[PDB]
């Protein structure tokens, strides 16, 4: 509710006229806790007190007339809409600009008079109500018939199904009372300490206090209106500068406060009130710390410091020495404390063990922040942790600030060792494959020992198992060599059941036969250490995770660490210049480049090129070069050695200085080691494009003057790039966990065995996505495999083991049933079928957890990898003709084939896709079919690799006729439609059919059309459905064959022109993925077909939006809008089913959904998605994708009418329930369909069933004003509520009590 | 520039105001910039000039301007830097009727003149001008300066 | 231990000897949340 003069009243003590302890007296001889319940007699003054003035609003102010702000001025009004008024106004007293009021009010007279100051606010309301609109506003409708009749009716019911919330008064909009802020929350800030300069927070509320006595005084010694109303502008200027500072002039400009400081300020300062209230802030026993490294420790340990440790962890310090006996009491301790002790240090080396460590980064945003750690003692200063562990923060540690948590209590103490740890958490929650995974100096030690050596000492020396890595160690041989036997006591958990298998002799190198006799039984052992751990390292890891278990598996990863960075050292290798070798042959290809652009360049000069083409010509051909010379670099490089082992004359791979950096894989690139090599890298204007030269020399080679302003041209905006993204990937982080903010595993099980079908993309060329990674951990719910058995079960699970089962065996089944989050039965919360089991330790964790977390932080991260993408010919022969690589036998889905004159197969239907499946069973290559296609080879015959599959002119969309006969030019007269056009050169005399502008006001209704017809009179009809073979030609098209030629079945009759061609966008990683998010229309948006029928051509190219055709067969013949400046991919002549791509464009996600289904649009989010992030280098998984979409899929339009508001706005939760209970006890009819109504980023998540959370996230300025104006009552059982008013949140063990309390 | 209205504590801000009400009635345009309402004490943002001054003298008397002195407000520097000035100048020779400027205890950046010269008792009852009236209180010899 | 000031006092209370178990109650600064509201000229009570 609002606040008028009686019920402000109620929190207000006894009226402040002017601005201007404990447990004492006042004269201060009653000082102490002295005596108490006692009266002192000068002052008539007690000594008991209490704790209260926070609660008490000190203040009442009277003003003789009012104000507020909220209600005078915000974007969507209550004074204006309870009135039925502007806001301009409602400004200015107390739509069309104001030149144009004043001379409008020039215009008509007078009329005029003069309104009145803010009683013209006041009074209004004093014969206003709210119980009574609902018998008056839509009389006035009543009178201009009809429809309003039941909208009262309808809101009649909606005041009926209430009365436990209703709307209350507007009265309570206007403030005869002016509340004031309590004493303790407005403290002076000291400037010296003691001097108490003017508060942030009481210059305008002396104002208020300013205002009153003001009009008080001159009401009684008389003033005039110039005076008096005035007084109520400034009554207005700072009771509206008081409770907001938004829009307007006014107070002080930059003296001690900077802006104005308002309570609108306070609540939203720069993004709400987090700060102070929802975020707290700060605590007891906190710290802040810098780096270190730690190779002693271990990785379930934490090296803290000396000297913080005691400062924090004192209470149970103290707890001990109190207690047992050692200090007397708490008090004797103080002393001890004051000077340092070595007796304290013995006692506190106990509790480490038992209290461990939560420490986090100063950003966080993944569930790879909060990983906490046990404490181990150390003598040392800078806090020592593991190596791997910083790989999952992400920090290279150059000065990143490690804050500390608290372990206190028995239940808080619980959570820590449990659930968030290294400890406990090893495996990705978001990914599949390991987060656990090393960088420098680990991966390089391993490899750097696990190589095929060149010679070394040794030859071939043979070793039984025990013996081995010390031999190696001990004298002479090396720890590398390459090639040494052994028996290797291997086991194979096979036919299920422990340590079977038995030892073997196989061939590695020696590093490698060092590190497996380590080796605890399991993994493939010598297999694996063969070829290199280039990514196996981290694969090796996930093989031993996914085979092994808990138990096993801690003990493999460790001496990747401990010993791969032991293994590093030992190696002892070189940062050099002569470490790396350049091509010796440099005046040839950059002179080779040189002149090819000189030949080029003398084109130029002369003329021969194109000024446009010149520069693309010139850049292509130094860019062909540059290609070459890292290629020549990259050869005369890595496969140079030259070395005699024994029997003389052999090569070998080098391994040099930065390639056992890079082909280990320790950080970043190839292309990144070539800069410091050989060519330069090319950075453009700050326009975008590029200058005609490049750079032609090296960063180790002496360089030149202006060669390095160019680079810093750019380095400037790759350090913007670097420093800017925090900010919107931090918008974005917090974004999606704001739309999702309460949506978790509640419950069991789904019970409806529906859902979407899993393929690979299949893009274009080569398998970009295969089948493997996409059905890893999703449930199945029929699933039928092979000709009809049994293969796969109904509830069982699709883990690791099944995969191989259905991936090794069974290949030519590619298509399987899976289960969604959108897919289930119970609404509120989801269903665990449903998801998806992605974590950690155990595969499927405990019900009652998280997910939208999951996935909005699991995104947030990678929110910073996308980089905007960083600035990123039509030639007629290897992209209008379809090439493959690979032998195997082409497969079709959905086509119609027709033979023609010579002996080939064409195409004309349109939605039409290639698969080639090849001797195992799955798809490989597969290119999307454009218009008009002459095959090869059909269905059933075998294709070869490198093979010509479908060749056409690219200039040309055919049209091809389907059964054979002759041409007759039906409606076709010379000068209405068609003239005699001759061509340039060859002179073929083509009838060029013309656009339907172009034709005469009267000459509309004639068409082209060619009527194929026999030689025996009677028209040809099509070998199927009952229309005839009769063709429709399009304008601007150049047909060349004339009245009277035989035409078989297949030829080119007419030579339909290009579509524009060459739509060169680039599609954005943070922002069109910010603009997806958020959900944007497209730029320039297609057209999209309706309802399934045979689409036509109808109405005349006149005024207005060209051509409105009624398509659509049989009922519902809607007449359609297009724009014109398109061309008609769809013919109109065609049966253009549900979602079929009409013109050239982008996909508008509004007719993607309302006119298709669940099953596509899903997809066209997920898979664009899924490519965005992709496309650079980035795991975007089908799970984590998902649950954005699953969650936006939400709010609907209703359908039928019934209890529910006909045609408003509700929720998935209110609508699946509303349906459902509807069915089969209440009520059959009244069982209302919902069509969908679905959203962006913001507008979705401002639909919060939650009042006090409103009131926090969007613009506190409306919302907290809204969720008291609309008198909603919380009583919500969700995340967002509960972080706020202190209470708890159903989250991890919280589900297990929520499930017994609710 | 800004000078320091000086008014009275419940009419403290009624002053303020009217400042603005009489400068609509002696108006003409500037001078008036920006009137701050901080609290004894009204800060005005106010360029030196004959007018408006003429106005505080037509409606008083409560307290007029503040700084240094009261027709051109508003300096900084008052009487210590002047007993520094008085070092150079330089008498231990008081009588009655002559200028005795104090720099000591709760008296000093203030001046006055000695009505009772003490020789027994070594002081000078020295009347400080505090209020827009006098104070009379003994400063020794030293405690004070001959002018 | 952050919004409560008395809320660690009562815990102060409740942690040296080895008892634990919570009672909050009301979280203090969201007190500022309804009292900028009252303030503001909106009408806040806990009620019920």
């Amino acid at each position: 509710a609002l606040a008028s003069p009686d019920m402000i009243r109620s929190w207000s003590f006894g009226e402040v006229k002017k601005p201007e302890k404990d447990y004492e007296c006042l004269c201060g001889k009653y000082k102490r806790l002295k005596h108490r319940g006692v009266i002192c007699e000068k002052c008539g003054v007690e000594v008991t007190q209490t704790k209260v003035r926070r609660e008490r609003m000190g203040h009442i102010e009277l003003a003789s007339p009012t104000a507020h702000i909220w209600f005078l001025k915000s974007l969507p009004s209550r004074i204006g809409l309870l009135l039925d008024m502007p806001l301009r106004d409602i400004e200015r007293v107390l739509i069309l600009t104001e030149e144009q009021y004043l001379d409008a009010l020039e215009e008509f007279g007078d009329e005029f008079d003069a309104k009145m100051g803010a009683e013209a606010i006041q009074a209004l309301l004093k014969s206003m109500d709210l119980e009574q609109e609902c018998e008056q506003l839509r009389e006035e409708l009543n009178e201009t018939n009809s429809e309003t009749k039941r909208k009262k009716l309808t809101k009649r019911i909606k005041l009926l199904e209430a009365f436990v919330q209703s709307g209350n008064k507007p009265e309570w909009m206007i403030l005869t009372v002016l509340p004031v802020l309590p004493p303790d929350l407005r403290p002076l800030v000291p400037l010296d300490g003691g001097r108490f300069a003017t508060s942030d927070l009481n210059d305008l509320y002396r104002r208020v206090i300013n205002r009153n006595n003001r009009l008080k005084r001159l009401l009684d010694l008389a003033a005039p209106d110039i005076i008096v109303r005035n007084e109520k502008r400034m009554l207005q200027e700072a009771v509206d500068a008081l409770l907001d500072n938004g829009r307007r002039g006014r107070a002080i400009t930059g003296s001690n406060k900077r802006p104005l400081k308002s309570l609108a300020d306070m609540i939203k300062g720069k993004q709400g009130r987090f700060r102070q209230n929802l975020l707290g802030k700060r605590v007891d026993y906190s710290g802040r710390s810098v780096i270190t490294v730690g190779p002693y420790l271990r990785l379930h340990q934490c090296g803290l410091p000396k000297k913080m440790a005691l400062e924090l962890f004192k209470p149970f310090i103290y707890g001990k020495l109190e207690l047992r006996g050692l200090a007397t009491t708490i008090k004797a301790a103080k002393k001890m404390v004051e000077r340092e002790e070595a007796v304290v240090w013995d006692i506190l080396d106990e509790v480490i063990r038992e209290h461990p460590v939560l420490l986090n980064r100063a950003p966080t945003l993944h569930r790879l922040g909060i990983q906490a750690f046990e404490p181990v003692l150390i003598e040392g200063k800078a806090i020592q942790l593991h190596p791997l562990v910083c790989a999952a923060y992400n920090a290279d540690f150059d000065g990143d600030q490690m804050a500390v948590h608290v372990p206190l209590t028995l239940e808080a103490q619980l959570e820590a060792r449990a659930l968030m740890m290294s400890t406990n958490n090893i495996l990705s929650p978001a990914n599949g494959e390991p987060i656990i995974v090393p960088s420098q100096d680990v991966v390089l030690g391993l490899y750097y020992m696990t190589r095929d050596c060149v010679n070394a000492k040794g030859e071939g020396m043979v070793l039984t198992g025990p013996k081995e890595a010390e031999r190696l160690y001990r004298s002479g041989l090396a720890s590398l060599h390459a090639r040494v036997k052994v028996r290797i006591t291997e086991y194979e958990k096979d036919a299920n059941g422990e340590l079977v298998a038995k030892t073997s002799l196989k061939d590695t190198t020696v590093g490698r036969a060092i590190l497996w006799m380590i080796v605890p039984k399991g993994l493939p052992y010598s297999i694996v250490n063969q070829a290199l751990g280039k990514k196996a390292i981290s694969k090796m890891l996930n093989t031993c995770y996914r085979i092994l278990g808990l138990k096993p598996t801690v003990i493999f990863a460790d001496q990747i660490m401990y010993t791969g960075f032991a293994y590093a050292a030992r190696s002892g290798a070189s940062v050099g210049i002569d470490d790396m070798v350049i091509p010796e042959k440099k005046h040839e290809i950059i002179s080779e480049a040189e002149a090819e652009v000189a030949e080029i360049q003398e084109q130029f000069q002369s003329g021969l090129v194109t000024a446009g083409e010149r520069y693309n010509k010139v850049i292509d051909i130094w860019a062909a070069a540059n290609d070459r010379v890292s290629k020549a670099m990259m050869d005369n490089l890595q496969t140079e050695t030259v070395i005699n082992r024994d029997g003389q004359e052999e090569k070998q791979v080098s391994f040099n200085s930065i390639y056992m950096m890079a082909d280990s894989g320790a950080r970043g690139s190839a292309a990144q080691i070539r800069q410091l090599a050989g060519m330069r890298g090319l950075m453009a204007k700050p326009d975008g494009s590029i200058i005609e030269t490049p750079i032609t020399a090296n960063f180790r080679e002496g360089l030149n003057v202006l060669q390095y302003f160019i680079s810093t041209h750019g380095a400037r905006k790759g350090l913007a790039d670097t420093a800017l993204k925090t900010a919107n990937s931090g918008y974005l982080t917090r974004r999606l966990v704001d739309v999702a903010q309460d949506l978790v595993v509640t419950e069991d099980d789904c019970g409806t065995h529906e859902g979407i079908m899993m393929t690979p993309v299949i893009e274009g060329g080569d398998v970009k996505e295969p089948l493997r990674d996409r059905v890893l951990g999703r449930v199945t719910a029929e699933d039928v495999l092979k000709p009809g058995t049994a293969d796969i079960l109904v509830p069982r699970n699709t883990l690791l083991h099944e995969q191989w089962c259905d991936l090794l065996e069974e290949n030519s089944v590619d298509a399987v049933k899976v289960r969604s989050v959108v897919s289930c039965d119970t609404d509120f919360g989801v269903c665990a079928h449903c998801y998806g089991r992605d974590l950690a330790r155990g595969h499927i964790i405990n019900k009652g957890e998280a997910i939208g977390v999951i996935a909005a932080q699991s995104i947030g991260e990678p929110g910073t990898q996308l980089t905007m993408r960083t600035f990123h010919a039509s030639r007629a022969a290897a992209e209008s003709s379809i090439q493959v690589k690979n032998k195997g036998s082409i497969k079709l889905s959905n086509v119609k084939s027709v033979v023609n004159s010579s002996g080939k197969l064409v195409i004309t239907s349109r939605n039409t896709e290639l698969k080639l499946i090849d001797e195992f069973g799955r798809t490989k290559e597969s290119y999307k079919v454009p218009y008009g296609a002459v095959l090869a080879k059909g269905d059933g015959e075998q294709v070869a690799g490198g093979e010509t599959v479908a060749n056409w002119d690219p200039h040309t969309m055919p049209v091809i006729t389907e059964v054979s006969g002759f041409v007759r030019f039906t409606d076709m007269i010379d000068g209405q439609t068609i003239t005699r056009q001759t061509d340039e050169l060859t002179g073929l005399s083509s009838l060029v059919v013309l656009d339907s502008a172009e034709r005469t006001a009267g000459g509309k209704d004639l068409r082209p059309a060619l009527k194929i017809v026999d030689a025996q009179g009677n028209d040809v009809l099509i070998p199927g459905t009952d229309m005839p073979a009769q063709y429709f030609l399009p304008g601007k098209a150049i047909v060349q064959l004339e009245d009277g030629v035989q035409i078989s079945s297949g030829d080119t009759l007419a030579r339909i022109p290009q579509e524009s061609g060459g739509t060169k966008d680039i599609t954005g990683g943070l922002p069109r993925v910010a603009d997806l998010f958020e959900a944007r229309r497209p730029k320039e948006p297609a057209i999209l077909a309706e309802i399934s029928g045979i689409v036509s051509f109808g109405k005349e190219t006149k005024g207005k939006r060209r051509l409105v055709i009624t398509p659509v067969d049989g009922s519902d013949p809607y007449e359609e809008m297009i724009p014109k400046w398109r061309q008609l991919n769809v013919f109109e002549g065609e049966r253009v089913e549900r979602g079929d791509v009409i013109s050239d464009g982008p996909e508008a996600p509004h007719d993607i959904l309302r006119l298709r289904g669940v099953h596509a649009v899903t997809r066209y989010i997920v898979n664009e998605v899924q490519d965005v992030y992709r496309l650079q280098g980035v795991k975007i998984n089908d799970k984590h994708i998902e649950v954005i979409v699953r969650q936006m899929l939400r709010k609907a339009t209703i359908v039928n009418a019934g209890s529910s508001d006909f045609l408003e706005g509700e929720q998935v939760e209110y609508s699946r329930v509303k349906i459902a209970n509807r069915e089969l006890e209440a009520n059959g009819k009244v069982g209302a369909t919902y069509s969908r109504d679905l959203l962006g980023i913001t507008k979705a998540s401002l639909a919060t069933e939650s009042f006090i959370s409103a009131a926090s996230f969007q613009e506190t300025t409306r919302v907290l004003t809204e969720a008291a104006v609309a008198g909603k009552r919380d009583e919500l059982r969700g995340l967002k509520e509960n972080v706020i008013v202190g209470r708890l949140i159903p989250a991890g063990t919280g589900y297990a009590y929520h499930q017994d309390r609710m | 520039r800004w000078y320091v209205v000086q008014a009275f504590s419940g009419f403290e801000g009624r002053v303020a105001t009217s400042l603005r009400e009489h400068i609509k009635l002696h108006n003409m345009e500037d001078l008036f910039g920006e009137v701050m309402v901080p609290t004894g004490y009204v800060l005005v943002q106010m360029v030196m000039n004959d007018a408006s001054w003429h106005l505080v003298r037509s409606v008083p008397r409560v307290m007029g301007f503040i700084g240094g002195t009261s027709d051109r407000p508003a300096p900084i520097s008052d009487k210590e830097v002047d007993a520094i000035m008085n070092r150079l100048q330089q008498k231990t020779l008081f009588e009655p009727g002559e200028m005795v400027r104090v720099n000591d205890g709760p008296f000093a950046d203030f001046n006055g003149v000695v009505e009772e010269v003490d020789y027994e008792k070594s002081r000078l009852k020295v009347s400080v001008s505090i209020f827009g009236r006098a104070t009379p209180v003994e400063l020794d010899f030293s405690q004070v300066e001959k002018a | 231990k952050s919004d409560d000031v008395n809320g660690r006092t009562k815990m102060y209370k409740n942690i040296v000897d080895g008892n634990h178990q919570m009672e909050p109650g009301m979280p203090e600064s969201f007190n500022v949340l309804l009292k900028e509201i009252r303030s503001l000229g909106i009408n806040i009570e806990l009620e019920d």
